[PDB]
């Protein structure tokens, strides 16, 4: 053999993390859809109710 | 004009919410096998055609509540008390009293109705991606309804004593 002319080693290799754009409602993650609608149908019944 | 856009709505309201809690098809999770209120019909679970009820058995009190599904079906009773109250404007009329004993009824049934999902939502999740059905959506408009009629019927009484 003659002097190494490259070193080299066991990688590790794993999928690329894309950048992961994040949606156009991503501010709406915090609360579920339920929460949401529950909210605009009590937002509805507390305003006849108070009327 | 508004004399009568509120029994025709009380009959709109009354027979369109009797048909979200008749119908077993409000969820649809995964086979795909469609749920409902009171009892689901399965699909694709090892048999072409297979409708079991489900059993549900101090958090006890809202399993009760969510098997005898008495606020859904509060709703669609106190519909059709208000739907008779409406109706004594020609019979026994001059009243001017009748009519506001509708409009409570009109408004504690949406109460009633708004309740009757938050038992059924907190029970269904207490991954697995599940809709809502057309069967589902039926029983919203069971709501809206409920307030647009609670407005006009008010709104009737005011004019009366005005
Ligand atoms: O008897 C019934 N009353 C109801 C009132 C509202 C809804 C509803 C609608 Cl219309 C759209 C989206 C979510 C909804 O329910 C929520 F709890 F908000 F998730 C369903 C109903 N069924
Ligand atoms: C009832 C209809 C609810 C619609 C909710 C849409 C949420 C979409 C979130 C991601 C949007 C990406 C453009
Ligand atoms: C343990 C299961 C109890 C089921 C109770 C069902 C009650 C249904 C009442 C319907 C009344 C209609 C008028
Ligand atoms: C639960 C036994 C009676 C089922 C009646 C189903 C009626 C479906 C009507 C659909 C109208 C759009
Ligand atoms: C397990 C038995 C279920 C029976 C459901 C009857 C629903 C009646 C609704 C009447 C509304 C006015
Ligand atoms: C998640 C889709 C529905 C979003 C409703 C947002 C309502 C905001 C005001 C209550
Ligand atoms: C859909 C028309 C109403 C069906 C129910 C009638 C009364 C049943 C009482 C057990
Ligand atoms: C699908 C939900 C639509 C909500 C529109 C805004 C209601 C105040
Ligand atoms: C006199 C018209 C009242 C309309 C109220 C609507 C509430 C959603």
């Amino acid at each position: 053999f003659s002097k190494p002319f490259m070193s080299l080693g066991i990688s590790i290799m794993i999928k690329k993390p894309q950048k992961s754009k994040p949606g156009v409602f991503s501010f709406l993650d915090p609360l579920a859809y339920e929460i949401w609608m529950c909210i605009v149908f009590a937002y509805i019944g507390v305003s006849v109710v108070l009327f | 004009v508004q004399v009568l856009l509120t029994t025709i709505g009380a009959f709109s309201a009354f027979g369109l919410m009797t048909i979200a809690i008749s119908t077993d098809y409000w969820l649809y999770t995964r086979g795909l096998t469609h749920s409902g209120l009171w009892r689901i019909c399965c699909l694709e679970g090892l048999k072409r055609g297979v409708c079991v009820k489900i059993n549900h058995f101090a958090e006890y009190l809202l399993r009760v509540v969510r098997a005898s599904s008495i606020f859904p079906i509060l709703s669609a009773i106190l519909l059709l008390l208000g739907g008779v109250c409406v109706a004594a404007s020609r019979v026994y009329k001059s009243k001017r009293n009748i009519i506001l004993g509708a409009g409570i009824l009109f408004v504690a049934a949406g109460l009633s109705n708004i309740i009757g999902v938050i038992v059924y939502i907190s029970a269904n999740a207490g991954k697995n991606h599940y809709s809502y059905g057309w069967s589902f959506y039926f029983g919203g408009l069971s709501f809206i309804l409920a307030e647009v009629i609670g407005v006009l019927a008010v709104n009737i009484y005011i004019e009366r004593s005005r």
